[PDB]
């Protein structure tokens, strides 16, 4: 699966 | 000269202002001030994208 979306700042 | 990255994974935008792309796409990095979400351009669209979905070209 593609990587998790990182936190938006 | 402009910095380019290449997509490692397909990315489908989920929010307004996110830039979609598919594996292999070349993205011009316009803003990398945040360590996680960068601003880029590809094929006439610009928007935010996750840095973990790409790898360095130049």
């Amino acid at each position: 699966a593609p990587p998790p979306r990182p936190p938006k700042p | 000269g402009p910095t380019y990255v290449q997509a490692l994974f397909d990315f489908d935008p989920q929010e307004d202002g996110e830039l979609g792309f598919r594996r292999g796409d070349f993205i011009h990095v316009m803003d990398n001030s945040d360590p996680n979400w960068w601003k880029g351009a590809c094929h006439g669209q610009t928007g935010m994208f996750p840095r973990n979905y790409v790898t360095a070209v130049n």
